């Protein structure tokens, strides 16, 4: 039943295929068994990705094939017909059910998100944030996805503003992942350099940056401390020996803070707020190394 | 008109949206009980558009006991905030469908736009989603619902009989 | 000499993993379909014997009923379970349909109470909160009309 | 104008041809091993 | 009808055109389907295309005569029978004399 | 205007469109007060900006 | 919107100045002719075609081939579709 | 330019998720309430 | 009887229950946790071959619980079982919830629910020792304050005291309890009226769960164990009572 | 003869078809690592990956794998039905089937052969279609569970009677049953065609060559 819908809603560019002069309907009836096979394949029941990769995979190399036909044998790069979007509809269609009917796979969904960057003389702006708004609100903890949609969104469109609301809304989800954290510090230099730089050729032609980077440190010190307490909240010696972990691995991270480094103002105020055994030692090497540098 | 839901579960909370309003006269009748209970309708009567899962053990302790005495935990606040579409607050405001009428007024108070109902039809839904578990989430939710019962069943009942060390 | 039969793959009509369902071929044919009119005959016959045999109008009644008689009802416009009733006893009724009980009962007036009807008051002075209450209107023969 | 190698490949791919099997079959020779 | 039914005054639909309120003499409130083949149930697809199709069929092949027989069948009371039958006449015996 | 529901071919029938009002989304904030003190914070110092 | 295949499809049968009349005659056309087109489009879906027996010659003729060639050069499924009992004795 | 260009940037396995594929290798092959029969 | 008898284990009718045949007879349960008796009651214990293990069997004594005075009197059905879900409204302690644990077996769970804390307290206590059951020491009017650590339960037992009983079955069996799902009230007739007789209570206790759509199946007084006392067994049906 | 022998020479005719969705679901179910449960729910695709692991680990301990990755190890041999192609295309596909398994022969202690002479078992059905080869070429391999498999697996033929009451046992076949097997008369012809074909391939191995001197000097005694 639905197989045979979907079925005849694909026959008529099929029939415009065979219409123009370069398809014929041996291949056009061979392309219908497989397209016959596929659909059957998705309709059952126990289909998984992998039977909607193939599909896909199919169906580019279809276009593909479609392509080279029509440049080989009447020379004309772009018809006038159905059947150009059709196909491009038929394999976004395919990505379109994948997502509905299989929402834990990852790899999925990212070949999704290729294809409609990939075509991105054509993608629509709202498509790709519709795509990525329902992949977030299906996987809320997971900061690879959070940093690729605020990275595509500052790194190709550049709009600073949506990529500092996507990272605040990420950061209320997962205030416990020290690589959003890091991150997140990471986007704030960048465009602290470029506006600067921006600043260098607009003075060519004619420390509230790294406070605000300096406050996000705070605040992540705050809240990965309270965290790697609360997980895993007991007696003195027990409490005691749990607080000098913390410290420990707070203090490790904000060492990888460094390595991620106005450098001696940035390095100086890290320092600042960790002073307000081994560890002291390595802070007053970061010290005489500081003034070295 | 009862456009989300939202069920509270030990591994986190979720949020579902409804793509048909059974209809509510003919609701004590033996045909719709039956479409409650098979799965074949309760598919079209509902459908999950989000599911955000607890952090720690410590933290779905905290936000179990904050569920049980009614109040608006911060990661409630966080799903609700990314989920519910920001309405006017005096015509057509979104309607969310709860299973405590105590739960309502706290989320009434923290976003204006949403009415929280808890009727025997939005029972009858959280009934429904209850009763057909894990099969609903199509596979997100990782972790077994029985031994996340059991080891917050143990803690929040030592919390509130205040057990000790000696 | 090119000798072709008619050869099936059983790959193609008899799927290989057990779980996957069997491909239905299709074939449009009016030869090949032959009693157009006559099947569809039968089936509009048995399509009308079942709704004779599915035929059950009557749902319930709501609550034990009125005490002298039902004579006036109105449905409320806005909402969908909610309907008031009222009697010639004088009492009169909200109704709740979804679980087909009272929310409340009134003695109205003394005679029959002739019309009743559903309404949003909008008093100039404030603005009742009509996600909380609904309002009835009953109006009677003692020459009176109570909100 | 003939078909080239690249989208004669396509050709065989999609429309799922199995003389070039069938050639190679035929063609295998045992006199090596 | 229903033998408990009495004099029926004051009838309305339902708000989502499925039920009818029914309230009469009797002192009673019922509510009955607006089409009586219909349950309240939600419907498979196939289920779903399965009713529609028997609706457009039927109603193709409303004229003929088995179909129109069995699809007019209904028992109605028996001062409802004889009222009517009596009705007839007199309406045929007007339409002589006119 | 009701000569045309009467010459239609299917009607669909809560027909009156609904008051469509704002979607939600991660993007944008939602209702542009911040609801968290970093968003506070990163508000207050770009106003200092 | 015209075939090959509406000869097959077509189904043979026997003005107004009413406009609710002309609406619905021209309404039950026009759905007419679309599921006849609908049905010739639909058979693109076929997933086999017949068989056949060309001489390829002049002095070659179909009436002399015979079953032991046919079973020669023919599929082994079907040259073991093709029986042969022999029971004598009833 | 040649600043912007050494500028630092963000990391993420999404991408890789998509073009990347598997390498790894293939393996090969009374109750509780019930007494016992004496 | 004594510290030495000899008893042959036999299956009842319902699963998970057995019988000890001696000169006289004793309900038993399959001890889960073996080797420590709960609330002090004697345990019978067999031995079984790998080497053999010592399996143990616990007494159940209807003196004390509610559930074997039933069991005892003779119920036709009763909707616990060796694989099932229990709903234990107003658990006290071991003394029973301990037994119906050891009925529904490892496979099933069962959720006990209490109010007052020191027997909170030997719930909790017993309850690590027994993995089929988790506790809750919270007002069990209230289902939703409790309603993130329940997920359909198949059977209701109640040992509720209160004289609400049939509104607070009614609620926790609309929120928890599965379709066509047994309930299992035991009914105190002093406890829900005081001045009108035990069998005016009685009739109008089985009124009400009528009313909340549980269709009794039957009723039992259980009347050489306690006085005045019964059980009713009803399934829950939500749809078309009659 | 009778209907029931003429029938039975037609259902062996029709041996291997899968003309309904039972017999599909037993003929797909027979397997040589998978159990029925497994085999029944897996395809060709699955099949085919590890196929094509399997060869490039075979290709590479041994090269010349190659040509068996060109052929029979191909997508268009994912989309081709045995039981359709005519006898001449059957001829070749024999042909280069028993060249595979002449050439992997020499390796049944591995996982690779198994699971690529798997893929064959179950596309090309060469154990009930040509079951001669699979037998002789792993017949040296007597006590193994490769063999224990094999056995299970195939409908035996003619000639290897007494594995026909050894078939779907637990203890594997004895040396005095294999000393029977060869003293038949028709098996050393067949048997010494098979080992003048190796001979001329060039690819024999101490093992076999020890297994076949000893049943020959038994077979003497």
């Amino acid at each position: 039943s639905k197989t045979r819908y979907y079925l005849e809603q694909c026959i008529p560019e099929m029939d415009d295929l065979v219409e123009k002069g370069l398809f014929t309907k041996n291949e056009v009836s061979l392309i219908m068994k497989k397209r016959t096979d596929f659909e059957h394949r998705l309709n059952s029941r126990g289909s998984s990705i992998n039977d909607y990769i193939k599909y896909i995979n199919y169906e580019s190399n279809v276009n593909k094939l479609r392509a080279k036909r029509c440049k080989r044998i009447l020379q004309v790069k772009k018809t006038n017909s159905l059947s150009d979007w059709s196909i491009q509809q038929r394999i976004g269609f395919i990505y379109q059910r994948g997502t509905n009917k299989f929402p834990q796979d990852l790899k999925f969904w990212a070949m999704y998100l290729n294809y409609m960057k990939a075509r991105g003389n054509q993608t629509s702006y709202k498509k790709i944030h519709n795509i990525y708004n329902q992949l977030l609100k299906l996987h809320p903890t997971n900061v690879d996805i959070w940093i690729s949609c605020a990275k595509y969104e500052y790194e190709v469109h550049a709009n600073f503003k949506s990529c500092r609301n996507i990272f605040q809304n990420g950061l209320r989800f997962n205030p416990d992942v020290p690589k959003l954290w890091y991150e997140y510090v990471k986007f704030e230099l960048n465009f602290i350099t470029k506006l600067i730089n921006r600043r260098k050729v607009m003075g060519l032609i004619n420390a509230l940056r790294g406070d605000i980077a300096l406050t996000i440190f705070d605040v992540c010190m705050k809240t990965l401390g309270k965290h790697y307490i609360n997980k895993h909240k007991s007696d003195s010696k027990m409490n005691i020996e749990l607080n000098k972990e913390t410290l420990n691995y707070l203090f490790s991270e904000s060492l990888r803070y460094i390595k991620l480094f106005e450098r001696d103002y940035l390095i100086n105020h890290v320092l600042q707020f960790w002073k307000n055994p081994e560890l002291y030692l390595k802070t007053v090497m970061i010290d005489i190394t500081l003034n070295i540098r | 008109p009862i456009e989300y839901l939202l069920f509270e579960e030990p591994t986190g909370y979720a949020v579902f949206k409804v793509k048909l309003q059974q209809d509510d006269i003919g609701s004590r009748l033996k045909e719709v009980q039956e479409q409650i209970n098979d799965f074949g309708a309760f598919t079209k009567l509902i459908e999950l558009v989000s599911f955000a899962p607890f952090k720690g053990a410590a933290e779905a302790l905290e936000n179990a006991n904050d569920i049980s005495e009614g109040l608006v935990s911060e990661s409630l606040k966080a799903i609700l905030d990314l989920n519910l579409p920001k309405a006017s607050s005096k015509k057509k405001n979104i309607t969310l469908a709860i299973s405590d009428k105590n739960l309502g007024p706290s989320i009434k108070e923290e976003f204006p736009y949403v009415d929280c109902i808890s009727n025997e039809l939005a029972q009858d839904l959280i009934r429904g989603v209850r009763l057909h578990g894990e099969k609903l989430f199509k596979g997100l939710q990782s972790g077994d619902l029985e031994r996340a019962q059991l080891g917050l069943g143990h803690a929040y009942s030592r919390a509130k009989v205040k057990f000790s060390v000696q | 000499m090119k000798i072709k039969t008619i050869k099936r793959s059983a790959d193609d009509y008899v799927p290989v993993k057990s779980t996957q369902e069997s491909q239905m071929p299709r074939n449009l044919n009016p030869e090949l379909h032959p009693f157009e009119r006559a099947r569809e005959y039968t089936k509009a016959l048995n399509a009308t014997k079942l709704e004779r045999m599915f035929a059950k109008p009557f749902v319930g009644q709501l609550g034990y009923g009125h005490r002298d008689g039902v004579y006036a009802i109105a449905k409320n416009y806005g909402s969908l379970n909610k309907l008031a009733t009222g009697s010639a006893d004088g009492v009169i009724k909200y109704w709740n349909m979804s679980t087909r009980e009272e929310f409340v009962s009134f003695k109205a007036h003394y005679g029959l109470v002739t019309g009743l009807c559903v309404t949003q008051p909008r008093f100039h002075d404030k603005k009742p909160d009509l996600k909380s209450q609904n309002f009835m209107l009953s109006c009677s023969d003692d020459k009176t009309v109570k909100l | 104008p003939p078909p080239d190698e690249e989208e004669q490949l396509l050709a065989k791919f999609v429309f799922g041809d199995t003389t070039d099997l069938q050639e190679n079959l035929a063609k295998f020779n045992a006199d090596f091993i | 009808h229903t033998k408990r039914m009495q004099h029926v005054f004051q009838v309305k639909y339902s708000m989502d055109s499925k039920y009818i309120i029914s309230g009469s003499d009797d002192g009673n409130v019922r509510l009955w389907r607006s089409k009586a083949w219909e349950r309240s149930n939600v419907k498979t697809t196939r289920e779903k295309n399965k009713l529609e199709y028997d609706e457009k069929l039927k109603e193709r092949f409303r004229h003929m005569p088995e179909i129109k027989r069995i699809s007019r069948h209904r028992h109605v009371p028996q001062v409802i029978k004889k009222a009517q039958e009596i009705k007839n006449i007199e309406l045929s015996s007007i339409k002589r004399r006119e | 205007i009701v000569q045309q529901n009467r010459r239609a071919d299917h009607l669909i029938f809560p027909l009156n469109k609904p008051t469509e009002h704002n979607h939600a989304s991660a993007f944008t904030r939602t209702q542009d007060v911040p609801q968290t003190e970093l968003q506070e914070k990163v508000d207050q110092v770009l106003q200092e900006s | 919107k015209e075939r090959e295949n509406q000869n097959k499809f077509e189904r043979s049968t026997y003005q107004t100045k009413d406009k609710k009349l002309r609406a619905g005659l021209k309404k039950i056309d026009e759905q007419y002719k679309k599921a006849v087109s609908s049905a010739a489009a639909t058979d693109y879906l076929l997933p086999e075609s017949n068989g056949y027996l060309e001489p390829e010659n002049e002095l070659e003729k179909t009436f002399k081939v015979q079953q032991s060639e046919i079973k020669s050069s023919v599929d082994v499924s079907t040259a073991n579709k093709a029986l042969d009992l022999s029971l004598k004795e009833f | 330019e040649t600043n912007l260009k050494k500028l630092p940037k963000l990391e993420t396995g999404f991408d890789a998720l998509a073009n990347k594929k598997k390498k790894k290798n293939v393996l090969p092959s009374n109750d509780w309430f019930t007494l016992p029969k004496p | 009887a004594r510290g030495g008898a000899k008893v042959v284990i036999e299956p009842h009718r319902h699963a998970g229950v057995y019988i000890a045949r001696g000169k006289e007879d004793l309900l038993v349960t399959k001890n889960m946790a073996p080797g420590e008796s709960v609330y002090g009651e004697k345990r019978i214990s067999v031995e079984e071959p790998v080497p053999p293990t010592k399996v143990e069997y616990r007494v159940w004594n209807p003196f004390r619980s509610k559930l074997a005075a039933g069991i005892m009197g003779g119920l036709d059905e009763l909707f616990i079982a060796p694989g099932k879900k229990v709903l234990y409204l107003g658990a006290a302690s071991g003394t029973s919830v301990s037994h119906v644990s050891d009925v529904v077996g490892p496979e099933g769970v069962v959720y006990a629910v209490e109010f007052s804390h020191r027997p909170g307290r030997e719930l909790i206590s017993m309850a690590k020792k027994r993995p089929n059951i988790i506790p809750i020491i919270e007002d069990a009017r209230h289902p939703q304050k409790y309603r993130m650590l329940i997920g359909m339960v198949d059977c209701v037992f109640a040992d509720v005291a209160q004289p609400d009983q049939a509104r607070i079955i009614a609620l926790n069996s609309h929120m928890f309890l599965k379709d066509q799902g047994g309930v299992v009230i035991s009914i105190k007739a002093n406890c829900i009226d005081s001045t009108v007789d035990a069998e005016t209570v009685f009739a109008r206790e089985v009124q009400k769960l009528r009313e909340e759509r549980i269709k009794p199946l039957e009723q039992l007084t259980l009347e050489p164990y306690e006085r005045d006392h019964c059980i009713v067994v009803g399934r829950y049906m939500r749809s078309g009572l009659k | 003869s009778s209907l029931s022998d003429q029938l039975a020479q037609v259902a062996s005719n029709n041996a291997t078809v899968a003309l309904d969705r039972k017999r599909r679901q037993k003929l797909h179910s027979a397997s040589l690592i998978y159990n029925s449960k497994t085999a029944a729910t897996q395809d060709y695709d699955f099949i085919f990956e590890n196929a094509s692991k399997a060869l490039e680990e075979l290709s590479q301990i041994e090269p010349k794998f190659a040509i068996f990755s060109r052929t029979l190890f191909s997508e268009s041999s994912i989309s081709l039905d045995r039981n359709v192609q005519t006898k001449e295309e059957i001829k070749d596909l024999d042909n280069a089937i028993n060249a595979y398994l002449l050439l992997a022969s020499s390796k049944w202690y591995l996982a690779p052969t198994l699971h690529a002479t798997e893929w064959l078992v179950r596309r090309f059905q060469i154990h009930v279609k040509n079951t001669e080869m699979l037998l002789l070429s792993t017949l040296n391999y007597y006590q193994t569970p490769v063999f224990k498999r094999i056995l299970s697996i195939i409908k035996l033929p003619p000639l290897f009677n007494c594995l026909s009451n050894f078939v779907r046992s637990e203890k594997p076949p004895t040396a005095l049953t294999m000393i029977k097997l060869f003293n038949d008369m028709d098996f050393l012809k067949l048997y010494t065609s098979y080992l003048d074909q190796c001979i001329k391939h060039n690819a024999t191995y101490t093992n076999q060559l020890l297994f076949t001197t000893c049943c020959f000097i038994n077979v003497v005694a």
